[PDB]
């Protein structure tokens, strides 16, 4: 959806797309759809925008254009919040994990799961480490 | 009076098995993604 | 008066506010009013297309308008978008 | 994803509120319990 | 070690809406001082 | 919601609480409710 | 299930020709480059080495100076790792180039050592 991008960055998003605006209608051409980008600071290659129109006469506006970059925003972090995952987890922040905090850790997360399933996904990874746990955590 | 009740006996629920397990397996979701509360008894009992 | 609201930057950043505003509920009759052959082929296919983006912004704007596809079945009788499309 | 979770003193401070009045909302004013149905009734019948 | 975990359920562990809802929770478990507790308690 | 007052005792109270449910039959039918 | 494919052996040559010129495309994106990037290294597995011959020729052109195919890098570690137990003096042809300019630095540097065969 459109939850995973905050609301700053639309705040910024915003005036970046209506400055090479060519009319003030909100449109714009084909070709300064990299242009903006290399104001963003997200420079990607040619190939990389042919897909994104290929996706969608030759008219784009900000409502085609934030489905961009929510597509090319989630996948950078998608695969990156298994790295920001094992922060509070451990001890000393290295990836060695106690397995005997992990028995009752998970019995108050918030996501209110029980004593039986806690036991069903800690042998199947005395001690296992930070990379091992999310293989069979993250499916 | 006694057709609009008449016509609401017959359109009154039993327990439905094909009801049922939808039931159960929207109950096999705890809290949806970017800390979205889930209304639980919302929708809830589908059933009767 | 669509199109205004299509680059808004609050329509994007307040999902709870637009249906508690029920602006959804408002385009959809002007809709159903000229559907009732075809009358007017430039709005329907620009109206519904604000919909079909209405519904990709959050979780529970999925969910109101997902209410409706009861009725929305019902007037599945072009090219370009349909009101059919916003029930998938 | 249940860890990457904020906690609340990172929020935009307009955010705080729309949340805080749906949390009063059914925790406070609903709960209550008032019960004037008793003497609406009778004054609006003895008033003869 | 153990009970650390009971005060590590909600700053990581507790979505925004469900945080506030048992911040909200003293009337008739919650971390709120005597003094804050009061002021809400004039209003209402 | 006004007629829902009554709806180890012993015998008085509990036909004196059958009056008082209804008397309020009494304000409310009295006035062609029963045909509302 | 290619593992024992002695009766038709030939079209495999042809197939796993093909597909490493595809490997690199004038038009092809990155998302359409990973599929087929995976389907070579689990080819390099399941088939026995008769026919690694073929390809082998192609492999050992240019590679070791450049780091736009370091693919073939990973590709090459991964066939002979599994072949513990011949065109093989092109790997010594390779034993002298890539040390030209010595970036990439671990990405072919076991290559050269799980050549050591």
């Amino acid at each position: 959806m459109a939850d995973q991008l905050t609301e700053e960055q639309i705040a910024e998003f915003k005036e970046a797309f209506s400055l090479f605006d060519k009319d003030g209608d909100g449109t714009i051409t084909t070709k300064a759809l990299g242009t903006v980008m290399r104001s963003l600071g997200q420079n990607p290659t040619e190939a990389e925008l042919q897909d994104m129109i290929n996706e969608v006469n030759g008219t784009i506006d900000f409502p085609a254009f934030l489905t961009m970059m929510a597509r090319k925003m989630k996948d950078t972090d998608s695969e990156e919040e298994i790295r920001e995952a094992f922060r509070v987890f451990d001890k000393d922040g290295n990836g060695y994990i106690s397995a005997a905090a992990l028995r009752h850790v998970m019995t108050n997360l918030g996501e209110k799961l029980t004593d039986e399933e806690v036991d069903e996904m800690i042998r199947e990874a005395g001690q296992v480490n930070y990379e091992a746990f999310v293989q069979m955590m993250t499916a | 009076f006694f057709q609009s009740i008449q016509a609401l006996m017959q359109t009154c629920s039993v327990l439905d098995l094909n009801a049922f397990e939808r039931q159960n397996k929207a109950e096999g979701l705890g809290m949806v993604n970017e800390d979205g509360t889930v209304i639980n008894r919302q929708n809830g009992e589908k059933v009767m | 008066s669509i199109g205004n609201i299509m680059n808004n930057k609050v329509f994007y950043q307040h999902p709870n506010l637009m249906r508690a505003l029920g602006m959804h509920e408002t385009v959809m009759e002007v809709m159903v009013n000229v559907l009732g052959e075809i009358r007017f082929p430039k709005m329907v296919t620009s109206c519904c297309r604000f919909l079909c983006y209405f519904c990709r912004i959050s979780r529970q704007n999925q969910r109101s308008m997902f209410d409706h596809l009861s009725y929305l079945l019902e007037n599945s009788g072009m090219q370009g978008s349909t009101p059919l499309d916003v029930a998938a | 994803a249940c860890f990457r979770m904020t906690p609340l003193y990172n929020l935009p401070t307009h955010r705080a509120c729309n949340m805080f009045l749906e949390s009063y909302k059914a925790a406070w004013i609903l709960t209550e319990d008032h019960s004037f149905e008793d003497r609406m009734i009778d004054d609006l019948s003895k008033a003869g | 070690s153990a009970a650390e975990t009971a005060r590590r359920t909600r700053e990581f562990r507790s979505p925004p809406q469900e945080q506030i809802n048992m911040l909200l929770h003293f009337k008739d478990d919650c971390p709120l001082p005597e003094d804050i507790r009061q002021d809400l308690q004039d209003f209402h | 919601k006004s007629c829902h007052l009554e709806e180890e005792v012993s015998f008085e109270e509990k036909e004196m609480e059958k009056q008082r449910l209804l008397y309020q039959q009494s304000r409310l039918h009295t006035r062609g409710a029963a045909e509302m | 299930l290619f593992a024992g494919t002695e009766h038709r052996a030939i079209m495999v040559d042809s197939m796993l020709h093909t597909v490493y010129r595809l490997s690199r495309g004038r038009s092809l994106t990155k998302a359409q480059r990973d599929v087929i990037e995976d389907c070579l290294m689990a080819l390099c597995r399941y088939i026995r080495p008769s026919m690694l011959q073929h390809l082998l020729r192609r492999l050992v052109f240019d590679v070791p100076i450049l780091n736009k195919m370091p693919l073939k890098l990973l590709t090459n570690h991964y066939e002979r790792c599994w072949k513990y137990y011949a065109n093989f003096g092109v790997t010594s042809e390779e034993e002298l180039h890539l040390t030209r300019k010595l970036l990439a630095h671990k990405k072919y540097d076991q290559e050269l050592y799980r050549m050591a065969m």
